[PDB]
């Protein structure tokens, strides 16, 4: 066009160049697995964080089964969660972090403090496609201890045996039971320890799942 | 009977279609690649209702007359198998859309990225090409229609592979594709051991229920007209079967988008407005 | 920041060379480049363009087609293959940045320059003079005039000033007729009528010795003055 | 103890912002008033200039 | 000791709202029904500037009127030549978690920032011809949630810290902390003379501080909710907020108290981005319902609306020249409008 002087058009062909790479950043962040990596302070993140790789965000990546990840562990923010939480409206999934040992700890009880950040992370506006994977981190310490301490510590409501089953269960239960939405949002729950490869691999798992019915409402089949 | 049930049937197809050629043009959540092949199948829909079924009425109110040249019943004719096969092609091309997102999740993941607008791009290209190349016989020497005074397609050396390859062939593979689909959704939750991992298997089953009742009663009358010896066949199954052969472009609408969330809400916004 | 400039000395008539200009110190592809001739005891004449990332290219007349402007990004280097060399090619040639967005800066930096020996409707920029004699501390007011308004529709007007000074390769003073280049005083200022334009030295001092062009910017081919020197 | 140095520090700014010679809203609301005013022809917003000065065509 | 110290901060309370109350001997509605309204204020979208993939959080002009930079949660601060459309630069973040952006009073420098609690300075005009990191200004400990530049060498920044702190970028160094709110600080404006500037905070709060001084002179506390926005009226004696209360608040430095509320019946949405026009006439206010709202800041009548965005308008600025407002959005679209 007649319009644009040598110079104008020049700038025009960088700003497109510009575009060209805009876009090209953007596909390569389109295939990148956003993760929100939540949980209270001593709730197994950082035991997590070590076996995916191997203040402010820490935001780590790492690579499974050709899936690139990015966690985003927001714990190091001590901050009000209202005005950032938005941020991560467009993760594929939350990983929430409970020690499952911490039933019978002092925050006031721990694991109703775990329940708490879980209700007000899993029922946010923000957060309602957005599915969760649970990581309850620490059922060696757990068994431990239940065979010790019962549940009615954290549960007087509660009903059943202190054998590690019954009581795992339970506290299952416990979170997935403060699912509303349930129409539109699933939790994937995993029993952890120290193990490399099979916590990793449930993040593969539960994320393909969730990239999966992503797909499935872009076609109108969910 | 049949005329003015055609002209209802040309503005419910005009407007349904048109509604989700006009839904994909405002809602940018709707602009997704995965959509561009639901807009391939509305204009599709559009060019049969508005290209071919007047002259489907006109030859109707005539009773199977035809008052025109040989060149406009080729264009006429050529229309409507392309148009038709373009619906047809683009349920095959969607059900294949549908196959990625579940076999191949990373590539589909944001239905948007450049690579997946490259790949409707090329089905799209597909769907048209291949419905061109079925139809463009019938502007030449395949056309052969026994009376100028008539204008329909009958020869068994092009009914056969018409039918096949506009119907036979991505019915089939529309068939074995969803199935495929189900399995794997069952596949799915088998190796994670809910109400809408159930709505997609009730949209399999209205997708191929809507294109098996309509398209194959057609695809089996318009054979046995041509290619059958002895058979108890006539104009009247073959009129009937047409008539729920274009119905399949009155429905495409209700199957494919009014089952969608983002396309309810589009919808909505369009009817208040 | 550099651009080291190699490929020169002698070749024959109907010969060819290729020179190259390696980069370093800057963001090479994201410069267009230029190579500007400088025929021995004449002035600047612009040769050839290639954008960042090498969507566009433009030659002078004098040398299109018979050169081909070459780049490679991830080696920072520039190069002319010069495929049909001549007399009228003799010349020292400059690899010269650009880069173009609204308020950038372009030819800001140029090369030491290769010496190339080859064995033996455009816009006229005129700068009506050729030689001043003058004295350090007093102002000094170089003039250029173009055949067409290089104030375009947009509000910029493209002349460009280069000092070059003595055995050196030119500078960039003043950009798109008003502005001063990074590293260059005050004492240096533009004004114009977008077809006249001035050159003002307020005070003169020893380094400003050297010859002045004006170039305009407004349509390819980019053309010079024929260069006005000021001495002691 | 830090929440009684903070009760102190907290008294210390109180002070400090009660002890403000303020001026009565009536003059201040018409202060902003008067600018208004003044400025009202320089503003393309609030009287949009015509297209041959708008820079956004 | 703590009981007469909190009776003496509750007296001090009933004393300093007594002065305010003092002082409001008429409300500027009273001033402003007199006048001529505005009108209705009929903006169209003259650009609109793409190439952004994820949420605008935040954008700022140049004072040229011509350049703005914007961030995204992409992890890119792109400065547009607004009169072309054109991408200037694209910077690309260390961090994507950008929630402000700021562009220096020369044009010489972006800053931004988010929950990566660092305020990034970008030298734009560097000899080596790409943008530059040329300072990360660490030492807030919760996320940069606004920064504004009085020069080249000189940033004010605002935390989830609940403070504000100002640098000297060249040494890298808070050489001032603001500490008085006990909210999360989300904004902050910068007067014309840069002498002050306000900040507002998830305590429901405004305060006045003095840069050079390094103190909170006035606290300003009408608001019922968390305060997301604030802008200066343009003669740096008032300043408006908007908060998730759904209002605007328009707020005097020398009478020391709100004069006016901004806020329709049918707005129920919190306020994400408040500016004035040049006169400071019209108030013009990003929403939440995707929308900026258009303000006769002298009446409170709603004067217009910018109805272009798609998501959340996260952002808002007017141009130095007044020319036009920039609206920014979750939509990943910036919008101009005159
Ligand atoms: C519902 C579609 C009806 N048309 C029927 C042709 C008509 C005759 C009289 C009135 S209309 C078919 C003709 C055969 C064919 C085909 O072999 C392949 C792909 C499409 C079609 C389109």
């Amino acid at each position: 066009g007649c319009t644009l002087s040598a110079e104008d058009k020049a700038a025009v062909e960088r700003s497109k160049m510009i575009d060209r790479n805009l876009r090209e950043d953007g596909e390569k962040a389109a295939r990148e697995v956003k993760l929100l990596l939540l949980g209270a302070g001593e709730s197994g993140k950082n035991t997590i964080v070590k076996q995916m790789k191997i203040t402010g965000i820490v935001e780590t990546h790492f690579t499974f089964k050709d899936l690139h990840f990015k966690m985003f562990d927001v714990g190091a923010q001590r901050s009000e969660r209202k005005k950032w939480i938005h941020c991560f409206e467009g993760v594929t999934a939350i990983i929430f972090c409970v020690a499952l040992s911490d039933y019978d700890l002092v925050l006031m009880n721990r694991m109703h403090a775990s329940m708490k950040l879980f209700d007000s992370i899993c029922n946010n506006k923000w957060f309602t496609d957005t599915s969760i994977i649970l990581f309850l981190n620490k059922k060696d310490l757990f068994e431990e201890k239940i065979k010790k301490s019962p549940l009615t510590i954290c549960y007087p409501e509660y009903a059943g045996s202190n054998t590690y089953e019954e009581a795992a269960a339970y506290i299952q239960c416990q979170f997935e039971d403060l699912n509303k939405r349930k129409d539109t949002k699933e939790i994937y729950t995993h029993f952890t320890c120290s193990t490399d490869t099979k916590n990793v691999q449930f993040v593969f798992d539960a994320v393909t799942d969730v990239i999966i019915k992503n797909n499935l409402k872009d076609c109108g089949l969910f | 009977y049949y005329a003015l049930s055609y002209c209802a049937l040309i503005l419910a197809i005009v407007f349904g279609n048109g509604l989700v050629c006009m839904a994909v043009l405002k809602e940018r959540a709707l602009q997704t690649t995965t959509n561009y092949l639901v807009v391939s199948l509305a204009v599709a829909d559009l060019l049969v209702a508005t290209l071919v079924m007047p002259w489907v009425v006109y030859l109707e109110v005539t009773g199977g007359v035809w008052n025109f040249s040989r060149i406009c019943c080729d264009v006429f004719v050529t229309l409507d198998v392309m148009m038709c096969t373009a619906s047809i092609l683009n349920l095959c091309a969607i059900s294949i859309d549908r196959y990625t997102a579940v076999v191949m999740p990373v590539h589909y993941q944001h239905g948007t990225g450049q690579s997946s607008c490259r790949r409707v791009a090329l089905m799209i290209t597909a769907v048209w090409v291949l419905a061109f190349a079925v139809s463009c016989p019938l502007l030449f020497g395949f056309n052969t229609t026994g009376d100028p005074t008539v204008c329909s397609i009958s020869n068994p050396d092009f009914v056969i592979y018409s039918s096949v390859v506009s119907f036979y062939l991505p019915f089939g593979v529309t068939v074995l594709v969803y199935a495929r689909i189900y399995v794997v959704l069952k596949q799915r939750r088998r190796k994670r051991i809910p109400l809408r991992e159930k709505k997609a298997t009730q949209m399999v089953a209205i997708v191929l229920g809507a294109f098996i009742v309509c398209w194959l009663p057609f695809f089996l009358t318009h054979v046995l007209n041509t290619h059958c010896q002895t058979c108890h066949v006539s104009p009247e199954l073959y009129s009937a079967t047409t008539w729920l052969g274009y119905v399949n472009s009155a429905l495409n609408p209700v199957i494919y988008t009014t089952f969608n969330i983002e396309f309810r809400k589009a919808f909505l916004k369009i009817l208040s407005c | 920041v550099q651009l080291v400039e190699s490929g020169g000395g002698l070749v024959q008539p109907g010969g060819s060379r290729k020179l190259s200009c390696s980069a370093s110190g800057f963001a090479f592809s994201s410069f267009g480049m230029h190579w500007v001739r400088q025929a021995p005891e004449k002035g600047l004449e612009w040769v050839a363009y290639i954008s960042s990332g090498s969507g566009t290219i433009y030659y002078a007349d004098t040398v299109k087609g018979r050169f081909t402007i070459s780049r490679d990004d991830p080696k920072n280097t520039l190069f002319l293959q010069m495929t049909s060399l001549r007399s009228e090619d003799t010349a020292m040639y400059y690899c010269v940045r650009s880069i173009y967005y609204y308020g950038s800066s372009p030819f800001d930096f140029w090369g030491q320059g290769t010496t190339l020996t080859v064995s033996s409707s455009d816009i006229v920029m005129t700068q009506a003079t050729s030689s001043v004699p003058v004295t350090p501390g007093e102002s000094v007011s170089i003039s250029c005039r173009s055949s067409k308004s290089l104030l375009h529709s947009n509000g910029n007007t493209y002349l460009y000033w280069f000092l070059q000074r003595p055995g050196q390769s030119p500078q960039l003073l003043i950009y798109r007729m008003s502005n001063l280049a990074s590293g260059v005083p005050d004492r240096f200022s533009g004004s114009g009528s977008g077809t006249a334009f001035t050159l003002t030295i307020s005070r003169l001092e020893a380094e400003d010795v050297g010859v002045y062009y004006c170039m305009q910017h407004l349509e390819y081919p980019l053309t010079f003055g024929a260069g006005t020197k000021l001495e002691l | 103890t830090a929440s009684i140095a903070q009760a102190r520090k907290l008294v210390e700014q109180l002070k400090m912002e009660a002890n403000i010679d303020r001026i009565k809203v009536s003059k201040a609301a018409a202060d902003l008033m008067a600018y208004c005013e003044a400025h009202a022809k320089e503003d393309p917003l609030l009287t949009p200039v015509p297209a041959s000065e708008n820079p956004f065509r | 000791e703590l009981d007469q110290l909190r009776q003496e901060a509750e007296q001090l309370k009933n004393q300093i709202r007594d002065a305010r109350k003092a002082c409001a001997d008429a409300t500027l509605s009273q001033i402003t029904n007199n006048i001529d309204p505005v009108g209705r204020i009929q903006m169209r979208t003259r650009r609109t500037l793409r190439g952004h993939l994820a949420k605008i959080y935040a954008m700022h002009w140049g004072t040229d009127s011509r350049l703005l930079v914007s961030a995204s949660q992409d992890g890119k601060l792109i400065i547009w030549d607004s009169y072309t459309t054109n991408k200037v630069h694209a910077i690309p973040l260390r961090s994507s978690w950008v929630m402000t952006c700021a562009y220096a009073p020369s044009g010489n420098y972006v800053a931004c920032g988010g929950l990566d609690n660092i305020c990034s300075i970008y030298n734009l005009k560097t000899r080596e011809g790409n943008v530059r990191v040329s300072r990360e200004l660490a030492g807030h400990t919760g996320y940069l949630s606004c920064c504004r530049f009085l020069d080249d060498n000189q940033i004010v920044t605002s935390s989830g810290d609940t403070t504000c702190a100002l640098w000297d970028i060249e040494t890298g160094q808070q050489t001032t902390t603001f500490t008085g709110h006990t909210g999360d600080v989300m904004s902050l404006s910068l007067a014309p003379d840069t002498r002050l500037f306000v900040s507002g905070a998830c305590d429901a709060s405004a305060k006045l501080w003095d840069v050079r001084e390094g103190m909170c002179r006035q606290t300003f506390t009408g608001h019922e909710s968390d305060i997301n926005a604030i802008c200066f009226f343009p003669n740096g004696n008032a300043f408006a907020t908007g908060s998730d209360d759904a209002t605007c608040r328009l707020f005097d430095l020398r009478a020391d108290q709100e004069l006016m509320t901004y806020s329709h019946d049918n707005i129920i949405c919190g306020i994400t981005s408040v500016s004035f026009s040049k006169s400071g006439r019209l108030l013009l206010a990003g929403y939440d319902d995707f929308n900026c709202n258009v303000w006769d800041a002298l009446k409170a009548d709603r004067a217009g609306v910018l109805a272009g965005h798609d998501n959340r308008v996260s952002c808002l600025g007017v141009t130095d020249d007044g020319m036009a407002v920039a609206t920014g959005s979750w939509d990943s679209f910036l919008k101009i409008w005159n």
